[PDB]
Order: C-alpha cells, then structure tokens, then sequence
C-alpha cells in the first residue's frame, strides 16, 4: 500500500554512510 | 535532550513547522477517534436496544403506537413518520406500487444521510493516514537538504556534527508514520462499524417497508375483491 | 554528464512547479464554484421543501437563477409529459422520466470531477520523476567519482543535492495534489448526493401529482360508463 | 547473539514491546485461520451436502422435510422457514407479483446479513497485514534514530557500532513481514471461499423463490381459468 | 557454487526453502498458464463457431434442433436445455411474466458460476503476483540480519568474508523478483482474456434469453389474443 | 564504461535485452497513443455532430432519416441499426414492455461490446507500464550480482570498477521508470476518456430508448383504446 | 491499477549496504 517510504531514508543512510567513509 | 519529545527546544524553520503538524495530527485524529467511537456505541447500543422493541410489529399503526414513546433522535421513528406522511400526501391516490417506489427512494435517501453523516470524518481519516507518512518524508528531506548545504557552506570531516541533523529528520519522520499507522488502523476499524450499522439500519427499513407492504396489500386484496367482484360483474 | 543531466532536472522542477500551480488554481475555482453551487442548492431546496403539486415548484423555479441543474430538470420533467401529450402509458412515462434524470444527474457529477483524475496522476507520477532524477544525478556523480578515483566525495553533493530537491518537489507537490484530490471526492459525493435528493424529490412530486390526477378520472369515468354500458 | 531467539535485550524496551507486539498478532492470526477455515470447510461440506438434497426439490413442504433431517442449525433451513412463514403471514392474499418481490428482498437481507456474520475476521487480517509493514518500518526508524543519537552522545569511528541496533531494525522488519503476508495470503483465500459460498446460498436462495413462483402460478392460473372466468362472467 | 547451479550446495535452511518456494511458485504460475489459457482459447474457438451457427437462428425449436449435434460441453447446449426444462417445470402456466424473470435468474445463476469455473485460477495469479515481492523482501530481511550477525559476532573490518553472504542475499532477491515478474505479466493477460470471455460468453448467454423471450412472445400473442379475445369478449 | 553509451553492444546481454525490452514497450505505447488518440477524436466529433443532429427527434424513423446521412464508420449508426432491426423482428406482437426491455438489454450488451473494442489498448498500455519497471529492476539486479561475483573473483575493495557497473544497472531502471510512467499516466487519460466516451453512448442509448417508448406509447394508446373500446363495446 | 511499490526497495538495500561495506573506516 504504503510500503514506499523506504526510498529516501535508505539513501540518504547510504550518503550519510559514504560521507563518514573517510572519517 | 534529543529525546522523542525534545524537539520544540531543537525545533528549525521547517522542523518546527513539520512538528507541529504532525501533532497537531495526531491529535485530532485521537480525539476523533474517542468522540466518534463513543457516540456511535452509544448510539449502536440504542438502536438495538430500539430494534429489539420493534422487532415483533404487527401492522403500521401498531408500529407507530409502540414507536412512540421511543427517543427522539430515533432514525425507527424517523422512518416511520416518514413512511406516515408519505402515505397522507398519497391520499386518493389507488396507486400502490408507485407508494412502495415511493418510500424506497425515501428510506434510500434516509439511510444515504445517515451514512454521509456517519461517514463524516473517515475522509479526513484516510486522508491524513495517507499523507502523515508523506510529509514526514517531506520533512526529511528537508532536512537533509539543510544538513548538505551546512556540508557545502561548511565542509568539515567531523563524524558528530553530522548525526543531530539526520537524528532529527529520522524522528519527524517516525512521528509521520506513528500519526499515520493510528489513523489508518481507526479508519478500518470505523468502516467495519459503519459497515455493521449501515446493515442493521438496512434491516429496519426492510421490515418498516415490507410491513407496509403487508398491511396495504392485505387491505387492498380484501377490499378490492370483494367490492369488484361482488358488485361490477352484476352491475353491468 | 555531457552537459545534458540538469536539462530534464530542471524541466521536470518546472513540470512540477507548475503542476502544483495548476492544481491550487483549480482548487481555488472549482473550491468557489461548488460552494456556491451548493448554497444555491441549499436555498433552493428549502424553498422548494414546501411544494405540494408541479405547478408551484415550476412558479417557484422559474424565479430562481436558471443555473440550477435543479430547475433544468423540472423544466425537462414538464416537457417530457409535453412530449407523451395525451399517452395514457403514466407508468412509462415515470419511468422515462426517472431515467432521463439519472442520465442528466450523471453526466453533471461526471462534469463536476474535471481535475479528479489529474491530481490523482500528478501525485502519483511525481515521486517517480523524483526517483528518476534522482538516479540519473547519482549516475552521473558516480561516473565523475570513476573518472577522478579518490576517496573523497566532497564533489557528489551538489549532485544528490539537486536530486533530493527535485525529490521535494515532487512530494509538495504530491502531498497536495492527493488531499485535495481527497477533498474534491469528498466535496463532489456530498454534491452527488444533495442532486440525487432533489431528482427523488421532483420525481415523487411527478409522480403523486399524476398519481392524484389519474385517481378519480379512472375511478369516476372508466369504471361506471363502460361498466355499466357494456 | 546466537541468534534472533537471543537478541531480546539490546533493544529499547518499546522495540521488545512492539516485537511482542507483532509475535502475538501472528499467534491469533493463525488462530482465526485454523479455526475460520474449520468452519468454512464444515459450512462448505454443509451447502454441498444440503444442496445435493435439494437436487431433486420440488416441492415447499418436500424440501423443508429433506432439509431437516440434516442439521437444522443451517442457513438454507433458516431460508426456507423464513419463505414458509413468510407466504403464511402474507397469505389469502392477490399480490403474488408483491409476494415474489417482498419475499425475495427479504431473502436478499438476510443472505447479505448472513455473509456479513460469515465474512467476519477477513477485514481483521486486512488491517494487520496493511499495519504490519508500517509498525515494522516505525521500529526500524525509531532504532536507526536511537542508535545514531547514541553515537552522537558518544563518538564511535569504527565501522562495527551500527551493528546491534540496525540488526534489530532487520529483525522488526523480518517480524512485520512475516506478520503481513499470510494476512493478505489468507485475506484473498476467504474473499474467494465467501464468494463460492455467496454464490451457493444465492443458488439455492434463487431455487427457493422459483419453487415458490411455481407452487404459486400452479395455484392460481388452474383456479382463475376454472373458476374467475366462470365465476361472474357468465351472469354479466 | 555462485549461480542457481551451485548457490544451492552452500544454501542456508531459510535460503534454500526460499528458493524451492519460489521457484515451484514459478512453475506453478507457469504450468497454470499453459493448461488454463488453452483450454480457454479452445473453449473460445467453440463458442465462436457456437456463435457463428446461432447467428441464425431466428426460434426456439430452430435453435434446439441446431444444438442437438454440439459439442460435448457446449454451453450454449446448456443454457438452452435449462429453458427447456424450466419451461416444462413451468408449463401449463399463463403467467409467461414470471416464467421469464425465473429464467433470467437461473441463466445469470449459472453464467456466474461459470464465470467463477473459467476463471478458477484469476485469484490465485493475482495472490501470487502480490505476495512474490514480499517474500522476495523476507529474503533480503533474513539475508541482511545473517550478514550483520556475521558482521557483528566478527568485529573485524574485512570485506571479503561478508561479500560472498551478500551476494547470495542479493541473489535471493533477485530470483523473488524474476519469479514475481512472470507471475504477475501472466496473472494481468490472463485478466484480460478471461475478461473478453466472460464478455463472450455474456453476449451468447443475452443472445439466448432474447431468443427465449422472442419465442415466447410470438407463441402466446396471436394465440392469446384471438381466443381470448373471441371467447371473453364475446360470451361476456 | 566510462562513457554512457559506450557499453551497450558489449558486457551486456540480459541488460541489452531488458533496454531494447523497455524501448519497445516506449516505442508501442507511444504508438498505440497516437493511433488510439486519433481514433477516439474521431469518434467523438462524430457523436458530437450526429448527437446535435439528431436532438431534435420525434420519432424512430425521423432518426434513421436524419442518420442515413451519417459516415459507415459511425457506432451511433449501428446502435440505432440494432434496434431497427430487433424493433423488425419483435413486430407483430404486444409485448410493448417486453420489446422495449429486450431492446435495451441489447443495447446494454452492444454499448459494453463497443466500449472494451475501443478501450482495447488500456489494458496494453498498462500491464507495459506495470512491467516495465519489473524487468528495469531484473536487469539491475542481475547486474549487481553480476558485479559482485566478479568482485568475489579478484577481491576488489576499491571504487573504481565498482562505479561502472552499478552505472549502468541505474540506468535500466531509470530506462525502465521513464517507460513505465508515460505508460500509466496515457493509460489513466485513455481511461478517462473512454469512460467519457461511453458515457456518450449511454446517452445516446438512453435518447434511442426513450423514443422507442414514447413512439410506441403514442401509436399504441389512444388508437387502440378507442378502436377497441369501440369495437368490443357495441359488439359485446 | 497501479504499477509497484516494493522493487525499488531491493536497489536502495543493496546499495545502502555495498556502499556500507566499500566504506574503509
């Protein structure tokens, strides 16, 4: 129904994760 | 500090504004909830409370003689002087089908009014469950926006600067979806109910027609037999 | 890259931008003309709850604002007993009447719902031009991070920048387009259902008067004339 | 640690509550299956069995005779006491059009109301499965937000912080999905069950109106060409 | 041991019984495919020459004498032997009204259920088509809770050991998701052919209540007329 | 590759397929549009100008007059046609209630007919834009597995080759997203505009059938009740 | 009808964690 909302909240997990790569 | 109610301290220009929002959700649809779930108990209670006082009607007059002395927000009783005055706008009017026809688009309509008012608030219901989760959504990446720009107006390699803004935008968004899940669940639960009272109220208009139905037929048939076949075939 | 990424970027912005401009137009028009509507229907109705034969429901409607889908219906009520002129067949002709009025109440709430349809794709399509948008800007970050290998991803966000914009803009516009959309359904059935009361009303009126009309000249002329002179 | 039967503590104490939470939903999902489809089954062996009686029914009083001897708590027993009372109520009465159309919209009302009693728990599996995924991800929000408020307060580097609370966030999916599927799964299953049993009581619902629009035409036009065309006809 | 060949000789308990789920989910919806859309287009191509023939048929008698060599499950052979019999049932009546409303219940009876028989498979096409994306999603839960244990209880930053456990995870989902493809594609154009047949066989069924009632018409008018109208208009 | 292009006629066959899958499911929806969108512009001048024509009927053969003028690829024409003709085979006969029912039962099936022939590609273009984005998401998944089990080949932490690959796995779904929404959204004005458009034609059907009855009223009543009353009044 | 809500899920997982992973820290 609604089981949209996974989209932006893992990609923005993903940029977070990819940003504290280095440090 | 940052706890799930820690937020109107550590509020922004559109985290405070999301935030209220979503509050401000959750609750009117609390409260609509609880006073739409209490009335209409209340009421169910008293329809069939009612229901069972007419369960046994014998004719239309006996109908309204035992009805009388019902509530007076009695949808029984609204149908039967509705019924009532159907049949004295009909008077001199040998038409009996068209009477019937008549009061089933009345009660039809009746019951139509009932439900629209019943189902009054399940539109906003189903609307604020469907966009709760959205607009958290929308506030995320609001968020996220305004943490990118910090990064590119600001760019530091810090690990901890970065955790309060997506912290924030995460827990808006859990408050959409902890506004969104109890709508949704109370919408349902509220079109079953109304479901449930749309069907009773179904079945009392079934057996305030079909007694009508009963009785004028019976009356016709007699009288009409009787008269025509005792009087026109030797009259001519 | 090759200078076409931020071409559709920004035309689906503008796709969006201008869908919501559209949609708050048309709430705005359609919010105006149905509240009006609906209070004439209102007063009409009031002032017609007090009719007893077709005859001062039509001197009552013809005093009313003929934008009324309300007097529209009586008038055609009134011509299609012209029209059976002199049948004897009241029962078809009922029936032809409530049919004719069906036919018209549902062509008017079909007219009602013009941008129904339109809000719903709108809110429906743009988190999949966001999502699009978003792709295509990571694509292209994800060539430029090949081309020049390093660790560092201080060049990435303008890139995911951009596509989390055109990602908001997709759900404010949304968000919008489906309560409204919401509201429109909400607002157009209660319309629906005030237009189906008034038709059952003119057609019980139609009826009880034909019915009251037919009564005696069938039970004082048929009946005794030829029953007695045959 | 060993495995997810061991990680009930690491967890915030809302997240153990609603996985509790979704761990009792499946227990009295599964119950309602179990026992809705015993009872389907039973009811479904029940209207193939009464209506392999009624093959040959031709005859009111031969098939409430037939239909007795089985079990009399059966929606077609309740159908044909209801036609039997209905014709005695209404009886030494000419409105056998009127009869067939009161008799079969009170067949109809009691065929929805009995569906209705039927179909009773599906809409109960509807809300769960729809909710499910919704109290999954809300979970799986509220533990990310948690974990990264904690390394915010704290100041973790390491890549293997993130494990314990996204792990939990994992399992609270896991449990919210396992919740929803056999919902939906067995939300259609009965949809289909209770429209095959819809369809046969209104199969025998319909053969029961035809008996009697039978019974009734054989009653009357033998009677009105014997005797209402010689009756007063003849002295006109 | 990376492909389907050899991704089930390292397979887990949950990665193995996933995969035998969904892959007899795959064939079953293929299997289902074939034998229900052949039998469908042969039943079409029946019911076309069955069409085809009746195209000229302007009568009742005429119209049997036509079925009487039909094929072994015409259905058109069943519709009219039911006017037949419901005709004798109903014979010796001169009340053709109710004849006629009987018949029109019985026939739409029996197309629903014929509808139901055709189309015995629709549901569970579409549940497959829904439920194949949340297994495929359980897979991909159960598949990142064991690479994060394995993460976890191995407080190591390696990356080849967790690599290949991602990639089976991963492949997991991406044979949920192209065993879901095939079920839904399939379960949409079968939508669409069993929705032109139940249009096919709506139009023969509307065919032969017309004819019926054409046949009846013209059997009881000019009889009707002439002897009623000689006799009781004038010995009256 | 490196470049966007560059890798299409190589390391690519499942994803060249799905691409040149998802361009032939743009390329038909695109046509089907345009062909589909003449058609019906067509189709609704002409019931357009037919309907201003013919709004100032009077009786049935005024309107198959005013509509011999009308182009062979007219449905109004047919529909008025079908009731000459059924009209044709019911005369001689009474049954003016009958006739009229059967005749817009017919009309009913013929308008259904009509309307799922002209709404054809609907169906089309929705399962197109409903797979599309089904096989987009095959090809990048099949992608990423592809890419991970050549990382498990040669144990490549770093970032470079790993860009490429997922590049152009982004870019079938991106393919396939911008095929799957032009096709829902041309579907959903298709839908619109069809429902518009049988609207039309039960208006035009309701039009047809209110003057059957009001022309078969007029020629009915006052002749034969005169004539008759006449006839088998001084005769009887 | 609709088209889909759940495929694009399965991307953003998968992409979430290889970019988790290909972390060096």
């Amino acid at each position: 129904i609604n089981v949209t909302p996974f989209i932006d909240v893992m990609l923005v997990l993903l940029i977070i994760f990819m940003v504290a790569a280095p440090l | 500090d940052l706890s799930i109610w820690g937020m109107y301290q550590h509020a922004d220009a559109v985290v405070k504004a999301v935030m209220i929002g979503l509050v401000l959700a959750s609750i009117v649809t609390w409260t609509i909830l609880f006073a739409k779930g209490s009335e209409l108990l209340r009421a169910k209670r008293r329809l069939r409370r009612e229901q069972l006082a007419l369960a046994e009607a014998r004719s239309l007059d006996e109908a309204s003689e035992l009805a009388q002395n019902f509530s007076p927000e009695s949808v029984s009783a609204v149908l039967l002087n509705d019924a009532q005055n159907e049949l004295e706008l009909s008077a001199e009017s040998n038409d009996n089908n068209g009477i019937k026809e008549r009061t089933g688009f009345r009660l039809e309509r009746r019951v139509a009014a009932y439900s629209r008012n019943m189902g009054r608030g399940n539109g906003f219901l189903a609307t604020i469950g469907a966009i709760s989760p959205f607009v958290g959504l929308f506030g995320t990446v609001w968020g996220i926006m305004n943490s990118f720009i910090g990064i590119a107006h600001s760019q530091t390699t810090n690990l901890a600067v970065v955790a309060p803004g997506i912290a924030e935008a995460l827990l808006a968004t859990a408050m959409g979806l902890v506004a969104a899940i109890p709508a949704v669940v109370i919408y349902n639960i509220f079109a079953r109910v109304i479901s449930g009272h749309r069907a009773q109220v179904g079945d009392v208009a079934a057996q305030v027609l079909l007694l009508q139905g009963r009785d004028l037929d019976l009356a016709a048939t007699a009288e009409a037999k009787r008269s025509q076949h005792a009087h026109q075939l030797r009259a001519g």
